[PDB]
RNA sequence: UUGACCUCGGAUCAGGUAGGAAUACCCGCUGAACUUAAGCAUAUCAAUAAGCGGAGGAAAAGAAACCAACAGGGAUUGCC
RNA sequence: UGGUGAGGCACCUUCUGAGUCCCCUGGAACGGGGCGCCAUAGAGGGUGAGAGCCCCGUAUAGUCGGAUGCCGAUCCAAUGUA
RNA sequence: GAGACCGAUAGCGCACAAGUAGAGUGAUCGAAAGAUGAAAAGCACUUUGAAAAGAGGGUUAAAUAGCACGUGAAAUUGUUGA
RNA sequence: CGUGAGCCCGGGUCGAACGGCCUCUAGUGCAGAUCUUGGUGGUAGUAGCAAAUACUUCAAUGAGAACUUGAAGGACCGAAGUGGGGAAAGGUUCCAUGUGAACAGCGGUUGGACAUGGGUUAGUCGAUCCUAAGCCAUAGGGAAGUUCCGUUUCAAAGGGGCAGUGCCCCGUGUGGCGAAAGGGAAGCCGGUUAACAUUCCGGCACCUGGAUGUGGGUUUUGCGCGGCAACGCAACUGAAC
RNA sequence: AAUAAUUCUCACGCCAGGUCGUACUCAUAACCGCAGCAGGUCUCCAAGGUGAACAGCCUCUGGUUGAUAGAACAAUGUAGA
RNA sequence: AAACUUUCAACAACGGAUCUCUUGGUUCUGGCAUCGAUGAAGAACGCAGCGAAAUGCGAUAGGUAAUGUGAAUUGCAGAAUUCAGUGAAUCAUCGAAUCUUUGAACGCACAUUGCGCUCGCCAGUAUUCUGGCGAGCAUGCCUGUUCGAGCGUCAUUU
């Protein structure tokens, strides 16, 4: 009885969301993290999976501040007004 | 309620009595805001809503 | 324009009647809400945003007046870089030198020269 | 259940509004390949894995 | 009694700094087995993969307690 | 020891050649035939089919400008503590 | 910026709302899917039908291009003919 | 045409590129690998669609009715139910209106399907508060390190009063998380919607916290009387410990 | 306090009570089992008769009449004899 | 003889091969060095006239300011006063801003939109209670400041 049957009594939830990756693998026991490992500073991931980095690196997601990182430092990071702007 | 008592205030002048609240299942927020029965809420709804 | 409000009147305007403008923006955007459960509201959010960033601009200027000759400026005012140009050594402090180097430099520094000319 | 979490209760609403089908006007855009709205979910077909 | 000194503390005291991301290349630590030996244990794979710590546009090294044995070369790095 | 800077780099930015000539096929010539022009430009792309001359660009400089900081070619200033 | 490279079962897993839809408690796993026409000009109107649609009729160079859309092989199938 | 791999031509479809020759080059030739991916057959209109006793008549709707609806008859669950509620889990499946296709392994006018709108109201219910098994900080000690142990220790650990500082008093000892079934302040009746109700409406209450007035009580040798007693009465001061 | 104070553990009077959940199913169709699957999944309320009895059987309140149907009645079956 | 079975052709089916293409990949070469407690990468939720996704953005939300260009956007009305415009656009540039809840994430927690403390302002008879608004409260380490502790210790008074 460790199939049809058994499948009746899985109504626990051992998984649970998370704060930092959104993911349903914060484990509610332990309070860890199974995918960014998050009571911790540091988040989770390792070289024996390269698909997994892929996945969370740095080109992912919004890059709200990196994206114009890119054109001040080509302007040589500016200070100021374009020479008699209208308006104080 | 708190804000939303002080706010009517404010905006439409409206005296409230008692306010009771919801979240909807879309996630706004719904708000039953009971008038004073010194005044007709049919009647403000007139003219300060424009819910006529 | 009707809902439009251009950007070269509010300029020449002050704090006190920026605020009074923008609590009667406001006040329209509510009542053009109500109506519209029941396009110029695209014109009043713009309005409201424009009244806004010229309100900011205003405060800001005054604030690096006021600050212009002050030590410490707070983190808004202060110039954003890099973090790490910010740790950077400073012109005058990577510019100073030793004592006996300078001794060394005022005396045989570089020559211009050349060869094969005698 | 009932008893919401109100963090879940959030994500059912995010959920609802987005299993809607796409406007017709849409499909006239001089350029489009929108035909049909490919993520619709269904509460007897797909779980949301909360 | 007061005033020093030494050491150890408090403070939402004044001003600062560190963590995280990224890690293709770079500096270290730690560290296998598959495999080859027609078996296998030293060996080999390999002072490699995985793991951990730390930087930069490069890093590291670097101005001999060097190489040589010559009629002597003369910091470091890289190619043949 | 201070000074004064040509321009010569480094930055972007505007501008710079020549057919839509005639006939046939074709839904449409960017095709075929004839007659021409530009080329320091016949790289590339678009335009209703294989387009140097229809359009954007392409090749040489030099001009419409302006932001900053690097370098020197002429010239003029001085003075000795320690 | 290029190529004696690949050309939609190829080339990156992804030429497309691709690390997406979807699976797993989870660590993770992970697709398929490009092409009407020059231009929607994407079939007005009449008639049969409850309707989907059909038959006329019309657009186009072409519907032997009708959005199940460039061309349309084979396996497999229907009608006609032998 | 060639022994052959193949080459060439005619006819039909199609609409934008392609070929011969000499060299160079390679991801260069398929019948198989229980090969890979996609598509399609015979089997085959075949196996089958047979547990949970069971349906029938009339009328309406509709193009169409065994499985839509109303009425009538016949039945079943037979209160450890095929009833009325909930916990977990699900997430709009709830309600109204409408409907081509797909789904409901037969049909469908019907639907937990599809389309558009609507729907969840709290001082009194629960969470929130407490602690349990247990988990994690702090002081410290290991570990190359990710981190491991530690939960009161070999720690100068905290909490209040008076007028942004001053002055006092105590200290044995000094954190957090952990239960929608444990502990716990307090709401009942009637009515109301297409969909909510101890939540809305009407009436009638209760608890907690904060302010503060009147009445009453006590007191002119300052903090109540009665009963033998068990105890009673509307009050009837009470700091640290 | 003797000329007014005082217990605001007596009565009445005054003000306020923030945040989130609240629909629906809870299963032979709303959960898990690839599914509208004879499986599995915690609990409360529990009528009449017979009968020792929440045994079996019949009925009331409440709820269903849902499981592809029609015609014949061969063999061989499955279940009841 | 028909039916059925088998073979071929035409047409019609099923299926998506072949041909041609290509805003994609791949490899090589050249140049550059720029994330974050002044809050990064990532995550959640929202924002359009009519939007589900993608893209963009953050309650100033398919965006504002400023500069340049110079007459659009486009699926429909909406901008026609924006036509000298003192200026359209899903434009380009970008030096000023805004930047919800989080996250190294920093008052303590968080399976809770939970529980706190300090200051200032406003309202309720209010220094103590209640509500609104604003600014704050992590750890380690460094320099200094000020307040201390220790018969560790010096001198004097005593
Ligand atoms: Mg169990
Ligand atoms: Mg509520
Ligand atoms: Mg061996
Ligand atoms: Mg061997
Ligand atoms: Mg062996
Ligand atoms: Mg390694
Ligand atoms: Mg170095
Ligand atoms: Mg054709
Ligand atoms: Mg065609
Ligand atoms: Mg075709
Ligand atoms: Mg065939
Ligand atoms: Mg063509
Ligand atoms: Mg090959
Ligand atoms: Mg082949
Ligand atoms: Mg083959
Ligand atoms: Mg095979
Ligand atoms: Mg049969
Ligand atoms: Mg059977
Ligand atoms: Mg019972
Ligand atoms: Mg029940
Ligand atoms: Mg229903
Ligand atoms: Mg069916
Ligand atoms: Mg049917
Ligand atoms: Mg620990
Ligand atoms: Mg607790
Ligand atoms: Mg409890
Ligand atoms: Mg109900
Ligand atoms: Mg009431
Ligand atoms: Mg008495
Ligand atoms: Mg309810
Ligand atoms: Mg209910
Ligand atoms: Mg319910
Ligand atoms: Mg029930
Ligand atoms: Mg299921
Ligand atoms: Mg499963
Ligand atoms: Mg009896
Ligand atoms: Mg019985
Ligand atoms: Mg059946
Ligand atoms: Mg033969």
């Amino acid at each position: 009885t460790k199939g049809t049957s058994s499948f009746g009594k899985r109504h626990t939830k051992t998984h649970g969301l998370c704060r930092r990756c959104g993911r349903r693998s914060l484990h509610n026991q332990k309070k860890v993290c199974a995918s960014c490992g998050y009571p911790a500073a540091k988040t989770r991931k390792y070289n024996w999976s390269e698909k997994a980095k892929r996945r969370k690196t740095t080109g992912t997601g919004r890059l709200r501040y990196l994206s114009t990182v890119s054109r001040k430092f080509k302007n040589g990071f500016q200070t100021g007004v374009p020479k008699g702007s209208k308006g104080p | 309620k708190a804000q939303i008592k002080q706010a009517l205030k404010k905006l439409y002048d409206i005296d409230t009595v008692k306010i009771n609240t919801l979240i909807r299942p879309d996630g706004s927020k719904k708000a039953f805001a009971r008038l004073t029965a010194d005044v007709d809420a049919l009647d403000i709804a007139a003219t300060k809503l424009g819910l006529v | 324009s009707s809902g439009k409000v251009k950007a070269g009147a509010l300029w020449s305007k002050n704090k006190d009647e920026l605020t009074k403008q923008l609590g009667e923006l406001k006040t329209e955007l509510g009542q053009l809400r109500i109506q519209k459960i029941v396009n110029k509201i695209h014109d009043l959010r713009k309005s409201i945003a424009r009244v806004l960033t010229i309100i900011n601009a205003k405060q800001r200027a005054q604030l690096r007046l006021f600050y212009k000759n002050k030590k410490y400026l707070p983190l808004d005012l202060r110039a954003k870089q890099t973090r790490a140009i910010r740790r950077r050594l400073s012109k005058e402090d990577a510019s100073r030198v030793l004592e006996k180097t300078k001794k060394r430099t005022t005396h045989f520094p570089l020559r211009k020269f050349a060869v094969k000319a005698a | 259940p009932s008893h919401k979490t109100f963090r879940v209760k959030q994500k059912l609403a995010k959920a609802q509004k987005q299993n809607r089908p796409i406007p017709q006007w849409i499909r006239l855009r001089t350029g489009n390949t929108i035909r049909y709205n490919a993520k619709r979910r269904h509460w007897r077909k797909t779980r949301l894995g909360l």
